[PDB]
């Protein structure tokens, strides 16, 4: 399965303006994984199934997807800075990664 | 700790030949299973992956000659080698272990080229 | 009257393990069965008691929809009157039925790469069911003379195992998901 992505460009007055993340797929996928990452350095983090966080995470993240569509809804504080996303399905080989970018100032 | 690590990375050459190691302490490569992932300067990553216990493979390429996993199963490291990889490939290279879950550990190496 | 509809019980996600499995209850619609005929690619359709023509026209007093998640051994094992792990633990059937049973291959979804283990079933009872009942329990099994107190240790085992798919999976082993209809005939 091929996956696409879309993305703003977009300037901030302040936080609590609301965020939303998509990814839309080419075919049914049952499985995905969710995570965040930092620009100019690139550790790796996860967001698991059921979208329970890993350690270390703050805890206000929910997510809950309709097929070939993803949605996970964040709100305030340091994700504004911090967060790119990228998509990614574990029901069938090959395992895509999937490409796109992210930014906010 | 358990860790990953990163050992030997690819260093500048004209020859456009790359070699990296990674090695993994604190757990058996017979225990659980590390995948390998790259990424191309200014790109979204690209993977390869496999599972397996011990000694098994799986692979998905746009390409495929003379490529096929290369390991060291003394647990003292996991081995690259492309003719033309310093061209084509690794700007930065990946090391990275999986487990039944929220258990997901990685590594980060930088290759010179 | 109005539709029911089928397709929260069919189409919906992310449905139960063999054991703890659910039981819900139709009323007050219409039949339609023509939308499955058409929809449905249904791998295998078997009926006890009633025929899928002379199927339209019929009343049924109460339906009953029971979901599960089950390896393709067990899609034969779900026939009545059968022996194995199934029948003698999870989910007896009873011979004495007029229902349909429906199964679909759903490895597409179900697997999972490095295995989906949500999915759990249950391998030593001291004795064997009668026809619809659960059981929810775990008192840990003993196999000697002497007690294992309560906590792990010689012959001492925990009653509960995990399923694995995977992607290329054993044709025979991989996931299939079944639901199951109960009929009577006495009222509208
Ligand atoms: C099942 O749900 C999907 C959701 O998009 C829909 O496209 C499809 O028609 C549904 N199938 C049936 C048989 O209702």
């Amino acid at each position: 399965q091929i996956v696409l992505t879309q993305s703003p460009a977009i300037m901030s007055a302040s936080p609590g303006e609301k965020v939303t993340m998509t990814c839309s797929a080419s075919s049914t996928v049952s499985f995905i994984y969710w995570y965040q990452q930092k620009p100019g350095s690139s550790p790796r983090l996860l967001i698991y199934d059921t979208s329970n966080p890993a350690s270390g995470v703050p805890v206000r993240f929910s997510g809950s997807g309709c097929g070939t569509s993803y949605y996970l809804t964040i709100s305030r504080m340091e994700a504004e800075d911090a967060a790119t996303y990228y998509c990614q399905q574990w029901n069938t080989y090959p395992l895509t990664f999937g490409a796109g970018t992210k930014l906010e100032l | 700790q358990v860790q990953l690590k990163e050992s030997g990375p690819g260093l500048v050459a004209p020859s456009q030949s790359l070699s990296i190691t990674c090695t993994v302490s604190g757990f058996s490569l017979t225990r659980y299973g590390v995948h390998w992932v790259r990424q191309p300067p200014g790109k979204g990553l690209e993977w390869l992956g496999v599972i397996w216990a011990d000694g098994s493979t799986y692979y998905n390429s746009a390409l495929m000659s003379r490529l096929s996993i290369s390991k060291d199963n003394s647990k003292s490291q996991v081995f690259l080698n492309m003719n033309s990889l310093q061209t084509d490939d690794t700007a930065k290279y990946y090391c990275a272990r999986d487990g039944r879950g929220y258990d997901d550990y990685w590594g980060q190496g930088t290759t010179l080229t | 009257t109005n539709l029911c509809p089928f397709g929260e019980v069919f189409n919906a996600t992310r449905f139960a393990s063999v054991y703890a499995w659910n039981r819900k209850r139709i009323s007050n619609c219409v039949a339609d069965y023509s939308v499955l005929y058409n929809s449905a690619s249904f791998s295998t359709f078997k009926c006890y008691g009633v025929s899928p023509t002379k199927l339209n026209d019929l009343c049924f007093t109460n339906v009953y929809a029971d979901s599960f998640v089950i390896r393709g051994d067990e899609v034969r094992q779900i026939a009545p009157g059968q022996t194995g792990k199934i029948a003698d633990y999870n989910y007896k059937l009873p011979d004495d039925f007029t229902g349909c049973v429906i199964a679909w291959n759903s490895n597409n979804l179900d697997s999972k790469v490095g295995g989906n283990y949500n999915y759990l079933y249950r391998l030593f009872r001291k004795s064997n069911l009668k026809p619809f009942e659960r059981d929810i329990s775990t008192e840990i099994y003993q196999a000697g003379s002497t007690p294992c107190n309560g906590v792990e240790g010689f012959n001492c085992y925990f009653p509960l195992q995990s399923y694995g798919f995977q992607p290329t999976n054993g044709v025979g082993y991989q996931p299939y998901r079944v639901v199951v209809l109960s009929f009577e005939l006495l009222h509208a």
